């Protein structure tokens, strides 16, 4: 199996779960107390939440890839199917997609079917046009693979919770840093 | 008042329709001072609950009456006047009046405004006053202090003429006004937020800054 | 017998030392700090030392694979099961330093692909190859107990010495019970 | 814009309107939609709110107070859908239910209730020996052998685990029951990871209760 | 006509409507108008005092207090959120409440509580200001209670 | 002796031949393996030093390609959070290659890295050929410290290379509290039936 049955048997008999009640829980008293804290200034809240997620994401890169010990990917495209479609699967109970794949194969979208995170969630009215609730996971996708010499670009272009029905991830590679020590 | 905690129950409707009813009673009875005592608590808390006529009519009816006869000599909250900010202008060319010049190792990069005045030049004092209120009053007269005052006080001549301010319902409206310095400093860096007002024809009270947020806003001369 | 284990952050510089010899303690712990730079800069050296031969032509991308062994770590945290991994894996550093041999002991290097390294030295001196399989699933036991109590610990700056109690009570289990 | 909107006051709502402006939390139900997540993901979240803790504090009574202000939060979201979503007896699950579970009043049912659903329902398994220092006049305890969140912290200092502690009190205080809940360890059993929060009431209750 | 109200811990209303039966569209006259919060509030003691006591359900209390031709019914969460009733005459009536009615109206009137307290930006001292928790309230009222 | 909290890896230098050898002579624990600098490429020094109460060991990596290291000296700066260039005030050729070395210092090691400017063999003033305004208005466009060393001006590399690694600390230490009554008795069992 390539990828698919790979981290269903991960996810299946690998990992202790835990409820995921919790998790939202947990990340919506998190937000809540940012967005007081910082007096309802939602931008430097995106600020402080993608730099929180690029902190988890820099530590992230061990539990990944030690649980799965999957090799190098090769080129934007390996990357991208393992990061959808057992990435996900290992730490959370979603299987997102790809979609809108660039004319030059430099860029991809993670539409997020379901998001754990924004479960109970309905922003207040002086924040729909500003806050990416979720912006945590721009920080943990942007570390993780900073930290595989796979510098990237990612931010959010639309959300479920502002507007449009679909809400998806941009993630575009700037370029591949050779600084990835004596292997290969 | 006592059940309730005018001075474990947060219901501001209920409570601000109780006071009306004790301020009502006590106008009935001929009683000037808890009208006022009241009518003071009315306009400080429960503020952006009474709409344009309630505000009008209990200020036509029971304030107006209470500052005439002297029951109540200061003013409903300290929350008045955020900016004090203050210029000076070169009338002449820039080159007129300058302000004087008042006459091996480790390198390592590893580690508001003053402003200054001179005895004769004329300054300009400009002061943001607000008013939370739905209804108008009007301030009397402006003085800085009694420390930094006799230094830089406001010309008394030039607000007597120019009149009562009269300041809108809900404005920011500001009062611009003319300054005289006569004394020195020499090298004493002074600060100046002490600002007493009139308003209404009250004793004159301190208002200190407040900017838009609890912080202070204090300028040095 | 696996006598001792350290590891190497990213760029050189010890960070964890716990030997489990009965009584040696011949090594201060300044020359373990040499020791584990002068392995760094080996590796690097020994990266850039391929034959002519194979730089052009390898040929060998199936021999990469480390066979798996049933229950060479023990008898968890976030893992769960009898064991952290059933299937087999891949190598990483194929064209890094790999083990050195010596008649009175024998050193294997495990590095993983962000950078981290992990060396066992082992008494012990099998037929030269199924012991690099042994050597690798035990330092990837090692690697994901790693993973699991030092890298989800608030008060544990990145690439610094690994102050932890059960981290190394944890892998002194872990070889206890390899032998 | 007719919601509430307090200054004005109570609004007259005539009987015939049925126009419905879909808001994506009161349409979607809450019935028990199981999607377990890793403990990885919780682990790592914990570990980075405690990190972003350590910067903005000064002491560790106020890191502590601040946990459990986190924590607290949390609580008081818990207690309405775990009190409510029990009474369920095997589109809105309101008409679902003929008799609504009885609100406990006493002061052993809710450390029963804690000790029983809510710790299951958080660590998917009970809480072990609930019990009661029956000496001065009162110092209830939940005590867990291997807590969940927790587990990952080294040392043998008890100070990143008030996160449960104010779950806890936070669960108490809206029950009607304010608490003075503070965690100590107590290795004893072989475990040596055994954690007691100790829960102490206040005056008031224990007037209520006799 | 009908007075409904949600009041939290430290006594003060989180939420507040009114009810009329669309024949009358004026709510109560002029006087009651003004004495409902006061009558509100006073039955509220009673609904305290019926808050901690033994005697099956003990969060729907049914009619607790009476007054000038006005039933009151209070309904208790397991937060402490009181849900309180003002049922009034079409002016000239003895008020009958239906049990079963009143019952499931709270029951799914709590639901509604539950599921806005559920997100991280509300807190408890706040109001619960939302069109569309209004508009589903008042629909429930034409559902449930006439 | 694994006290220490930190470890902060620096990395000296310069051009070969103009004195590292002897500019490392007093910041050492002078005991272990000597030389290997042409072995491998680098030879190591270390020191413990206390910042805010906290120890801190420092290491040391005085790297040096003659020929053959290429590849492998860059390798050398893969996270260090500290540098030290090195030149001589005799020849202006020395001077020259720093902002060559700030160049690959800023371009392969660690980010934002504290870097700082050594003059060596100072006490030699008949073969000056690098002035002391030039080197410090070189050092205040790139953002590092400067200082000028000699044997009998000894005892100043020492406080500089201590004041780098201050200046390292106040720049990759996140900040942390200290943490450093509980029921005694015999229990009864409350759990339900
Ligand atoms: C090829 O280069 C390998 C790519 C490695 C991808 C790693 C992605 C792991 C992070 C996924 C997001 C998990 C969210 C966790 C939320 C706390």
């Amino acid at each position: 199996r390539s990828l698919k049955a790979m981290g269903e048997e991960i996810w299946k008999n690998k990992t202790e779960k835990i409820n995921t009640e919790l998790f939202t829980l947990t990340y919506g008293s998190i937000v809540a107390q940012l967005c007081q804290d910082y007096e309802r200034d939602f931008n430097k809240v995106n600020d402080h939440l993608y730099s929180m997620g690029y902190n988890i994401g820099c530590r992230l890169i061990e539990d990944f890839l030690a649980r799965t010990a999957l090799p190098r990917c090769e080129n934007l495209v390996k990357t991208s199917e393992v990061l959808s479609k057992c990435a996900f699967k290992i730490f959370l109970n979603i299987t997102p997609n790809i979609t809108n794949w660039s004319h030059n194969k430099d860029t991809f979208s993670l539409i997020l079917d379901e998001n754990p995170l924004a479960d109970f969630v309905e922003l207040p009215m002086d924040a729909m046009k500003s806050l990416w609730y979720s912006n945590i996971l721009c920080g943990v996708l942007k570390g993780s693979l900073e930290m595989v010499q796979l510098d990237c670009d990612v931010w959010f272009v639309s959300d479920i919770l502002r507007g449009d029905s679909q809400t998806e991830i941009k993630v575009k590679l700037n370029r591949i840093l050779k600084d990835e020590i004596p292997i290969g | 008042i006592e059940l309730l905690n005018i001075n474990q129950s947060t219901w501001l409707i209920l409570q601000k329709k109780i006071l009306q009813l004790c301020i009502k009673v006590s106008r009935k009875i001929n009683d000037f001072e808890y009208v006022a005592k009241f009518s003071s608590i009315l306009i400080t808390k429960y503020t952006h609950l009474l709409n344009q006529s309630e505000q009008d009519a209990l200020f036509k009816e029971y304030i107006q009456p209470s500052i005439t006869n002297e029951s109540i000599t200061s003013y409903w909250d300290p929350f008045i006047l955020r900016e004090v900010v203050i210029n000076r202008i070169l009338d002449s060319d820039p080159t007129s009046n300058e302000i004087p010049l008042e006459s091996q190792e480790v390198f390592n990069p590893f580690k508001v405004p003053i402003l200054v005045f001179l005895v004769g030049d004329k300054a300009e004092f400009t002061c943001r006053v607000q008013n939370p209120f739905k209804f108008d009053f009007t301030i009397n007269d402006i003085q800085l202090d009694e420390e930094i005052s006799e230094f830089c006080e406001i010309d008394r001549k030039a607000v007597s003429y120019s009149g009562p301010y009269n300041v809108k319902a809900e404005s920011i409206r500001s009062i611009t006004l003319p300054l005289i310095i006569k004394k020195p400093t020499y090298k004493k860096i002074y600060e100046i937020s002490c600002l007493k007002i009139s308003i209404l024809k009250l004793p004159l009270q301190k208002f200190d800054i407040i900017n838009d947020s609890c912080i202070y806003g204090k300028l040095k001369i | 017998a696996i006598e001792t284990i350290l590891v190497i952050n990213k760029s050189g510089g010890l960070i964890y030392q716990r030997n489990f010899t009965n009584d040696e303690q011949k090594l201060n712990s300044n020359e373990y700090l040499i020791l584990a730079s002068t392995l760094h800069g080996v590796f690097a050296i020994a990266s850039q030392l391929t034959p002519k031969a194979l730089q052009l032509t390898q040929q060998t991308n199936i021999e990469n694979t480390i066979p798996y062994i049933p229950y060479v770590g023990m008898s968890l945290g976030s893992f769960k099961g009898d064991d952290f991994f059933k299937e087999p894996f891949t190598n990483w550093n194929k064209s890094g330093l790999r083990q050195l041999c010596t008649d009175q002991f024998t050193m294997f290097i495990y590095q993983t692909l962000t950078g981290l390294k992990f060396v066992a030295i082992s008494s012990s001196v099998s037929t030269s190859n199924l012991a690099i399989q042994i050597a690798d699933n035990f330092l990837r036991k090692v690697y994901c107990l790693y993973s699991d109590y030092v890298m989800k610990d608030p008060s544990y700056s990145m690439e610094m010495p690994i102050r932890s109690n059960l981290f190394d009570e944890k892998v002194k289990k872990m070889v206890e019970n390899l032998q | 814009s007719d919601g509430y909107e307090y200054t004005v006051g109570p609004k007259q709502a005539i009987t015939s309107e049925a126009s419905y402006i879909p808001s994506r939390i009161y349409s979607e139900s809450l019935l028990f939609k199981r999607q377990e997540a890793s403990l990885s993901a919780m682990a790592f979240l914990f570990q980075e709110m405690i990190s972003q803790l350590h910067r903005t504090c000064k002491t560790a009574g106020d890191f502590e107070t601040k946990l459990s202000d986190y924590g607290h939060n949390i609580g008081i979201r818990l207690l309405e859908l775990l009190n409510f979503r029990a009474s369920v007896s095997p589109e809105s699950l309101s008409n679902y239910i003929t008799k609504m579970r009885r609100r406990d009043l006493k002061i052993l049912d809710i450390l029963q209730f804690i000790h029983g659903t809510l710790w299951s329902y958080l660590f998917n398994h009970v809480s072990d020996d609930l019990v009661k220092s029956s000496e001065r006049d009162n110092e209830y305890m939940i005590v867990d052998n291997f807590p969940t969140l927790t587990q990952f912290i080294p040392g043998e200092n008890v100070s990143c685990e008030y996160f449960v502690c104010g779950i806890i009190k936070g669960f108490l205080f809206n029950a009607g029951f304010p608490c003075g809940v503070t965690a100590h360890r107590m290795p004893q059993g072989g475990h040596s990871q055994r954690t007691v929060y100790l829960i102490q009431f206040d005056r008031q209750v224990l007037d209520r209760e006799g | 006509p009908q007075y409904f109200a949600i009041i939290g811990k430290k006594d003060n209303p989180v939420y507040e409507i009114e009810f009329t039966n669309a024949e009358n569209p004026q709510g109560f006259p002029q006087d009651l108008k003004e004495l409902n919060p006061f009558i509100l509030h006073a039955s509220l003691d009673i609904v305290e005092d019926l808050q901690w006591q033994i005697n099956t359900d003990n969060c729907y209390l049914g009619k607790v207090d009476h007054f000038y031709g006005l039933a009151i019914t209070a309904y208790i969460s397991y937060s402490g959120m009181k849900f309180v009733m003002i049922h009034g005459n079409s002016a000239n009536s003895s008020v009958v409440i239906d049990d079963n009615n009143m019952r499931s109206f709270y029951q799914e009137v709590h639901e509604l509580y539950v599921k806005t307290l559920m997100n991280p930006f509300y807190k408890i001292t706040d109001p619960i200001r939302s069109p569309a928790f209004d508009s589903r309230v008042r629909t429930l009222a034409r559902k449930h209670l006439s | 002796g694994y006290d220490y909290d930190y470890l902060f890896k620096i990395v000296l230098i310069g051009d070969s031949g103009v004195g590292k050898s002897n500019l490392l002579s007093r910041f050492t624990t002078d005991e272990f393996n000597i030389e290997s600098k042409s072995t491998i490429g680098v030879e190591f020094a270390t020191r413990t030093i206390e910042v805010e109460n906290k120890k801190i060991k420092a290491q040391i990596w005085d790297t040096a390609g003659q020929e053959r290291y290429r590849a492998i000296t860059s390798a050398y700066y893969r996270g260090a959070v500290g540098a030290l260039i090195v030149y001589d005030i005799s020849k202006s050729s020395s001077y020259e290659n720093c902002n060559h070395w700030l160049t690959e210092l800023r371009e392969n090691a660690d980010d934002n890295v504290a870097v700082g400017l050594i003059g060596n063999k100072s006490d030699l003033a008949h073969l000056r050929a690098v002035p002391t305004d030039e080197a410090k208005n070189f050092a205040m466009e790139n953002q590092m410290l400067f200082t000028e060393t000699s044997a009998l001006n000894s005892d100043n590399v020492d406080k500089a290379f201590r004041e780098l690694i201050v200046a390292i600390f106040q720049m990759v230490s996140k900040h942390q509290v200290d943490l450093s009554g509980a029921p005694k008795g015999p229990t009864i069992s409350l759990t339900p039936a």
